[PDB]
DNA sequence: GTGGAAAGGACGAAACACCGTGCTCGCAACGGCAGCACATATACTAAAAT
DNA sequence: ATTTTAGTATATGTGCTGCCGTTGCGAGCACGGTGTTTCGTCCTTTCCAC
RNA sequence: UGCUCGC
């Protein structure tokens, strides 16, 4: 699978749409599970445990969805969830479980839950100066000046 | 009605204030941006391209094509600079030692200088004294550098500051995570254990985990210099009005005018003679374009860093074409002529064009003895006397003499060759036109380029000069022969 | 130019300059090495200290502080080359008085 | 090989990412209004020392009518060193 | 610190004037210097230098110190000039936590720098007499109560007091009185029995003399840090955890300083008894909350002890590091998209990683992930390790490992925010100056109405104000107004990120 | 210095350029001033 | 003596980097003042035994 | 508690690999200029058949 | 750039 083939590669072409759909569906499932756990409000420990989703559970859910024809292994969904973690949207915890319906890792099970971001977008990105690509060439007197800036002009006009 | 503005002032230069320019100042000074790596057009006229190298908006180098910025010919065009933007910053080879020094002076975390408040106040008081000389400035810089290199921890943020040294060519290594023979610090242990994923995916990282110190590429060095407090700038012995620490790392290259880069149009073949600076700038533009192409196409990091190092080396060669730490595989094939080579050497600007230069109104001839002349007199041939002219101003005393000189013309030996009027500065050749009418219209104040006649003070020298007596001012007497004749008693000074 | 076939002129070498210095003839040295060899008139801006053209400074976008100045052409070439080397010479002009 | 460019890149290259809209609420608007009030009230404060006007053309009878009058705060010379007394 | 100097120059010019901002910038750039050399280098008269120095030291922007030969040297505090921008946030938080009385108190303290308690209560009464009407007068009793309530909470602190001249070296007066600070009477208000009623601006001996007060910006910074941590933990787990950590931080405020890696540990019993009764929460629910917060991979709190039931402690430096990480990932996401943010979080979690490993772990196709990596390299968001096989450091025979340094990236982001606020202030001043003609026109046409408001006010002056050509220019006036409003809002909102980055940079240093 | 004088094209301070010359022109320093009638 | 189609030879032309392949040498041209690495010597200081 | 040994800590002091210089001015001449390695477009000339 | 010369 490493030198050729793969669940994502189709005829030597990376399927960005496929991984995007996988990420969106997994995030929607995790968000719905977390919402149900929050609305259950039975007990904080029980809420956290129900918000957690095992890799096998979400893998079976994706298989039940059947978006693509190619068979997706458990480690494929694990890598998709890891990419979602790298997106700053979900959180994974390794708990101790000897054997169960997953049986993937020896004595360890990975549980994933949708988590809200830490802080809202900062104030720097709300200003055109923070997102400027030519910010280095900024100067008081010159061709690129804050007085005659086009970015701030369009931002104030909008 | 009319505003009073001064025409000309007798301005005299007092002193030259050296300094540096920021990239913004480089953009402001330059007129156009050079982005095309080619020189001439595809058509058979081979006109220079627009917004590229050899563009006539940065001056002119040909007698027929005038400058586009200022509508003047080659003799009147002073030249205009240009600015070329670099995708990745590069270390300035001239200030690279200064860059290393500043990095040793300041902290690598909070950008503050490694000096306590008491030492800061002491150095400020020692620097505030008037009449500070260059030697005192360099000595103070040496002392402050030593006292900063003595310390190892920062008193402002508490971060560790290891040794900063030069590895390879134009590469700086800071030994932040140094090996500690005693009990190791938590920082170095965390740094060593942070390579877990790298070791898992690449086992070769584990044996080479040692010697993995910080590499201060131009990006990080520029980012650090941009955050240096202005209070610590005078402590670095650098004048704040002259320049800033961020100016030591160059991001824009000032391409000089065409006056410094003369181009010869060799119509005998399908090519032109260009200086090495034009080729270096062309290669730099090509390297910038290649780096941009690799960034767009998503190339590997190894080749990206190789292109960056090649760009740094080419910029250094453009500045100084004679380096030492150049790799054998990166060594140039031929020999180029950079600015440093143009400045230093026997044929440099200082020794070949500033201290000793060539002048006109001079001749060179073989000498022959003649004892019948006085010791303060020297015989000049008629042929040379007709060529070397002296500008005499028409006054109330020598008017009748200059009239006869003009009447004689450039053929008879006692005479002149050119007449410059007082009102208009348009010279008039005496070989053409009615010389009698010119003599009758000689106004006071006119310049007459008279021939070398008897009584004119003239310098006589032998090129090998040991003492001052090797060159003396004598009185010229014209003789029909073709040699410089003087009294043999003056042979001992000239040797 | 250098040679006779190129219609060149004689060069006042370094030792000749040393002899002229020893004699103390400042005006003769000035006439030889500046007036008769590479005399030129440049335009310097009194505000930024840079070289202008036709009585105009492109750096400051003004022409009030631009003034003419006599100079050897080799000195102007050296100043331009130094500006190309990021070694910017800033000339602070003043009245001859 | 990379292609040659005839014209320089634009002075302000376009970006597909736009700045996030500012936070809204009563707090942000109140802070904005308070900052504007501070800007308006701190210039008339005696601490805001203006540039001393000079080179009066003439003296006139209307000088007393147009004479700018403003109360001046008295600094505590006990804490301030002696070198700043007028 | 060129951007910091530019921002301080803009602030001092907008707030104090021109002849004083030059002295301030000179002090910031050159450091501590005697008065005569400052006057010589600046190029202005001596009286203007003295006035600038006094008006700067009044607002606690500069300090004076004695040295050898009895010379006095003045040093400016760039940090204080930067904190000057946080005045609206200080006023908003003191209006939120307290009544409008404390709001006016803090406003007067910030606008005057140093004042006495009698003076500030008199000014607050005079200003609040305008808020209410119908003959109701403002007494000094409630104002003094609010002032002492602000004092015991360390929001307002007594300025350094000059030592007694008679007891300490009686004789020749020194050039500087050498003000010292005492922690005994730092928050002790004087007993002032005198009361009064504020005047309604009709326009028709000091017991607390020598005792000056000021705003304790350290307390405001601590309160802002606590609010940020509470908001973060609320967005993470729930509002119940936010209330728990708010109660814990409120308990820790008094028993801890402003700079410590860990706070004083608290037990579950005191947290339970100190929690507001509005929450129907039992002891076991609090125990579960604490033990689940201790297991958080963000390490907001920690056990750090088992005695007294559930003993727990709060990690402040770890929370600030997490907040800085969140700010950095958010700015990366908003500047380069979500995929670049994914790559950034990947290269942040994995301390060292290469291009192929990044492509394998992020599932981003080639020719795009390397592009974003190089873009982040060009903006100093990360540094390469460059582990060499040989000391030659040749690129063809070495490994390049990507690694994000949070400290350097945070410093670069703080510099970027400083320059951003400077550019915003410059744009606002430019828009104000370019439209000052229409501003004066509108001021005149509105002062026509502002004059003779009631005395001799005929109705024939109301239909001629809009008759002038100012009516089509009212659109440009509204555009200028909304642009200035948005610029000020952005300048205020960037100050939050500035505070976060500055706190992260401050709490990670040792100052040894 | 002499070298910078030679480079910049100005007369060197050593030699004949150490002193300055003045013209013995017929003049009257501090000439009589016209009185002001209005002031 | 002629022609429609075919090949090949010459001159622009674009990708890449002065050398076909990846190798590969010698010699310093002679002092001479900066140095930076190492190295290492010795003493100062503090921990340990009596 | 005090004298003796261990370490560390910096400074100093002897090297060894760097960079910088090496009279002056004059007059001739010969040669070669960046190109070249392979790909392709164009033009022309000549193997057989008429 | 090379080299032969001229003192
Ligand atoms: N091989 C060779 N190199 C030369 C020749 N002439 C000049 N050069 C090179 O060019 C440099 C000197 O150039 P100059 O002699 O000033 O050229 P120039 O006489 O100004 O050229 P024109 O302007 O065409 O007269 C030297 O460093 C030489 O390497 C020559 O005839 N043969
Ligand atoms: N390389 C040189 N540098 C300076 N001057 C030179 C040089 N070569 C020749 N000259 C000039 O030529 C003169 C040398 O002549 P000199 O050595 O005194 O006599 P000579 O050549 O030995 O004649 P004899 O062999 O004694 O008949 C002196 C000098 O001005
Ligand atoms: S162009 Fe304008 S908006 Fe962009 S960085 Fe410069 S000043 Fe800011
Ligand atoms: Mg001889
Ligand atoms: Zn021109
Ligand atoms: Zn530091
Ligand atoms: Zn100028």
């Amino acid at each position: 699978r490493s030198v050729t083939g793969g669940a994502w590669y189709s005829d030597q072409d990376f399927e960005s749409e496929f991984v995007e759909v996988l990420n969106q569906q997994c995030f929607k499932f995790l968000q719905s599970k977390a919402e149900t756990a929050r609305e259950s409000k039975q007990n904080p420990m029980i809420q956290r445990n129900s918000s957690f989703a095992s890799s096998h559970e979400v893998w079976k859910y994706i298989c039940e969805l059947g978006i693509s024809k190619v068979e997706l292994s458990m480690e494929d969904i694990e890598t998709i969830l890891n990419t979602l973690i790298y997106d700053g949207k979900v959180e994974m915890t390794i708990i101790a479980a000897k054997e169960g319906t997953v049986g993937s890792v020896d004595g360890h099970m990975k549980l994933y839950r949708a988590v809200n971001p830490i802080i809202p977008p900062t104030g720097l990105v709300r200003a055109p100066c923070g997102l400027c690509p030519v910010f280095d060439d900024c100067h008081e007197g010159g061709e690129i000046s804050p007085s005659n800036c086009i970015y701030m002009t369009e931002w104030l006009e909008f | 009605k009319e505003q009073f503005r001064e025409t000309d002032v007798a301005k005299k230069i007092s002193h030259i204030c050296f300094g540096m320019k920021s990239p913004e100042e480089m953009r402001q000074q330059a007129h156009i941006q050079v982005v095309s790596k080619n020189l001439y057009s595809q058509d058979n006229q081979h006109a220079p391209l627009l917004y590229g190298v050899l563009d006539h908006r940065m001056g002119t180098s040909e007698k027929d094509r005038p400058c586009e910025t200022c509508g003047k010919n080659l003799a009147d065009c002073l030249g205009h600079y240009g600015y070329i933007d670099l995708e990745l910053p590069c270390f300035h080879v001239g200030y690279f030692r200064a860059v290393i020094g500043i990095l040793q002076m300041i902290c690598k975390t909070c950008c503050h200088i490694m000096l306590s408040q008491e030492e800061k106040k002491q150095f400020l008081d020692y620097l505030k004294r008037p009449g500070l000389t260059y030697l005192q400035k360099r000595g103070l810089k040496k002392k402050i550098s030593d006292k900063c290199r003595k310390k190892n921890i920062c008193h402002h943020c508490g971060a560790f500051n290891g040794t900063v040294k030069k590895c390879g060519l134009l590469k700086i290594i800071h030994e932040k995570y140094k090996t500690n023979k005693k009990v190791v610090d938590p920082i170095v242990s965390n740094f060593l254990q942070s390579f877990e994923t790298a070791i898992e995916h690449n086992k070769e990282v584990e044996p080479l985990l040692g010697r993995a110190q910080e590499n201060l590429n131009p990006l990080v060095v520029l980012n650090l210099f941009k955050r240096i407090p202005a209070e610590d700038v005078p402590l670095l012995l650098m004048n704040p009005e002259a320049g800033k620490p961020s100016d030591l790392i160059l991001t824009r290259l000032l391409v000089p005018p065409l006056c410094i880069r003369p181009s010869v149009v060799s119509d005998l073949k399908s090519g032109t003679n260009e200086d090495d600076l034009t080729m270096k700038l062309t290669e730099i533009i090509f390297l910038n374009d290649v780096i941009k192409k690799h960034r767009i196409s998503g190339a590997k990091t190894q080749m990206i860093m190789e292109d960056w190092d090649f760009l740094q080396l080419q910029c250094a060669l453009y500045i100084n074409s004679e380096l030492s730490g150049i790799p054998l595989n990166m060594a140039p094939k031929k020999w180029t002529r950079g600015f440093v080579q143009r400045l230093k050497g026997k044929q440099g600007r200082f020794r070949g064009n500033l201290s000793g230069k060539r002048v006109d109104f001079s001749g060179r001839t073989v000498i022959s003895p003649d004892p019948n002349l006085r010791i303060d007199e020297v015989a000049v041939p008629v042929h040379v006397a007709k060529i070397l002219t002296f500008p005499e101003k028409v006054n109330k005393a020598n008017i009748n003499f200059l009239r006869k000189l003009v009447q004689n013309g450039p053929e008879v030996h006692p005479g002149a060759n050119f007449i410059q009027q007082r009102h208009t500065q348009m010279k008039r050749f005496l070989k053409y036109g009615n010389r009698e009418k010119m003599a009758q219209e000689l106004k006071y104040g006119d310049i007459v380029e008279r021939h070398l006649i008897d009584g004119d003070v003239v310098l006589f020298n032998r090129q090998p000069s040991l003492h001052k007596l090797s060159i003396m001012a004598h009185l010229a007497r014209v003789k029909p022969h073709r040699t410089f004749r003087f009294n043999e008693c003056v042979c001992t000074p000239y040797n | 130019t250098e040679g006779r076939s190129r219609d060149g002129g004689l060069r006042l070498g370094e030792m000749e300059r040393d002899c002229l210095i020893g004699y103390g003839a400042s005006m003769l040295l000035l006439e030889r090495l500046m007036i008769s060899s590479d005399a030129f008139e440049v335009d310097v801006c009194g505000q930024c200290g840079l070289l202008g053209y036709s009585g105009w400074c492109h750096y400051c976008k003004s022409s009030c502080h631009v003034s003419s100045l006599r100079i050897p052409y080799a000195c102007k070439l050296l100043f331009q080359e130094l500006q190309s080397m990021n070694i910017i010479p800033r000339l602070k002009l003043s009245k001859y008085n | 090989l990379p292609d040659v460019v005839l014209k320089p890149p634009p002075l302000f290259p376009d970006t597909d990412y736009k700045p996030v809209p500012l936070k809204t609420g009563e707090g942000e608007e109140y802070m904005l209004a308070l900052k504007q009030e501070l800007r308006e009230t701190m210039k008339r404060m005696p601490y805001f020392i203006e540039t001393p006007e000079e080179r009066q053309d003439i003296e006139r009878y209307s000088k007393r009518y147009m004479k700018v009058y403003k109360e001046e705060w008295i600094p505590d010379w006990r804490r301030l060193p002696r070198e700043m007394m007028p | 610190t060129q951007a910091e100097i530019k921002l301080c120059s803009l602030l001092l010019q907008e707030h104090f004037g021109e002849i004083v901002e030059k002295i301030g910038v000179h002090l910031i750039r050159t450091g501590s210097q005697p008065l005569r050399v400052i006057a010589h280098d600046t190029g202005t008269s001596l009286d203007q230098v003295k006035k600038a120095l006094c008006v700067l030291v009044q607002h606690n922007l500069v300090s004076y110190q004695v040295h050898k030969r009895g010379v006095v040297e003045y040093e400016a505090q760039c940090s204080r000039v930067l904190r000057m921008l946080r005045y609206p946030r200080y006023i908003y938080t003191t209006k939120t936590l307290y009544s409008d009385t404390g709001e006016l108190i803090v406003e007067e303290l910030l606008l005057n720098g140093k004042l006495t308690m009698s003076a500030v209560v008199k000014k607050v009464a005079d200003r609040l007499t305008e808020t209410m009407e119908d003959g109701k007068t403002m007494d000094y009793a409630e104002v003094s109560n609010t002032f002492v309530r602000l004092a015991d909470t360390h929001f307002v602190q007594r300025c350094p007091s000059v030592p007694t001249t008679e007891n300490s070296d009686p004789g020749p007066p020194p050039p500087a009185p050498t003000l010292v600070i005492n922690e005994k009477d730092m928050y002790l208000v004087p007993k002032l029995s005198l009361i009064g009623k504020g005047k309604r601006r009709r326009s028709s001996p000091i017991p607390d003399d020598g005792i000056y007060w000021q705003a304790n910006l350290d307390r405001f910074h601590q309160h802002f840090r606590d609010q940020a941590i509470v908001s973060a933990v609320a967005n993470r787990m729930d509002q119940t955890s936010s209330e728990i950590v708010r109660t814990m931080l409120r308990m820790s405020e008094i028993t801890t300083s402003s700079s410590a890696p860990f706070t004083q540990p608290l037990s579950s019993n005191e947290i339970f008894r100190s929690l507001p009764v509005g929450y129907n929460i039992s002891k076991q629910v609090l125990d579960q909350y604490l033990t689940l917060l201790a297991d958080d991979p963000l390490e907001f709190v920690g056990k750090s002890g088992d005695s007294g039931g559930g003993m727990y402690v709060i990690n402040l430096h770890k929370a600030l590091a997490s907040l800085a990480t969140a700010t950095l990932e958010s700015v990366v996401q908003e500047r380069f998209g979500s995929r670049c943010a994914r790559i950034f979080r990947l290269v942040l979690q994995k301390k060292h990683i290469e291009q192929k490993q990044v492509e394998d772990f992020a599932m981003i196709p080639a020719k795009e992930a390397k592009d974003m990596l190089y873009k982040m390299l060009s903006e100093n968001f990360m540094s390469l390790q460059e582990i060499p096989k040989t000391p030659d450091h040749a690129p063809s025979r070495t490994f390049y490992l990507y690694t994000v340094n949070i400290l350097s990236a945070a410093r670069m982001l703080l510099h970027r925010c400083y320059k951003s606020i400077a550019n915003l202030i410059e744009r606002r001043q430019f828009e104000t100056k370019e439209n000052k003609r229409l501003l004066e026109k509108s001021q005149r046409v509105e002062a026509i109405i502002a004059s003779m408001q009631a005395t001799g006010a005929e109705e024939a002056q109301l239909q001629e104000i809009e008759e002038m050509i100012t009516a089509p220019e009212r659109q440009q006036l509204e555009t200028l107004k909304r642009n200035v409003n948005k610029l000020d809002a952005s300048e205020i909102q960037v100050d939050e990120t500035i505070f976060l980055l500055e706190s992260y940079i401050e709490c990670t240093m040792k100052r040894q | 210095g002499v070298s910078e004088c030679i480079i910049m094209g100005i007369p060197m301070n050593i030699g004949t350029g150490l002193f300055k010359l003045l013209h013995k022109a017929d003049r009257d320093p501090n000439p009589p001033k016209r009185p002001l009638i209005f002031d």
